[PDB]
């Protein structure tokens, strides 16, 4: 399971 | 459209985990602090921008991991890298999931 999450731009 | 509750640490005049490193960097000299007052701030996320405001189009990526509290980083745009501090992990991440679909509003 997670530990450091991202969203990235399109 | 949601709001949350966060604490502020600072600003500046490839993947996600460089911009981990430039927090780091810019912590260990005295640029940004580790620990912040407790001083609690409104981070409502909304269509039109992080409600002070940042645009939808211009920023980039969010990072949020442990520097039992954790951090924040965004990338507006020269670039730009606001820093900020969430209570726990899972929030931290749970602000990520608003723009998960707030991108996809635009």
């Amino acid at each position: 399971k997670s530990a450091v999450t991202t969203v990235v731009n399109p | 459209c949601a709001e949350f509750r966060i604490k502020y640490v600072g600003a500046i005049e490839e993947g996600p985990l460089d911009l981990i490193n430039y927090i780091d960097v810019a912590q260990q000299d005295g640029k940004l602090p580790f620990v912040p007052p407790e001083e609690e701030f409104i981070m409502g996320v909304s269509k039109y921008g992080i409600k002070h405001r940042h645009a939808l189009y211009l920023i980039i990526r969010m990072v949020c991991y442990d520097d039992g509290k954790s951090l924040l980083a965004l990338k507006t745009t020269e670039y730009s890298l606001w820093v900020y501090q969430c209570n726990s992990l899972e929030q931290a991440q749970a602000i990520c999931k608003v723009l998960s679909t707030a991108f996809d509003s635009v």
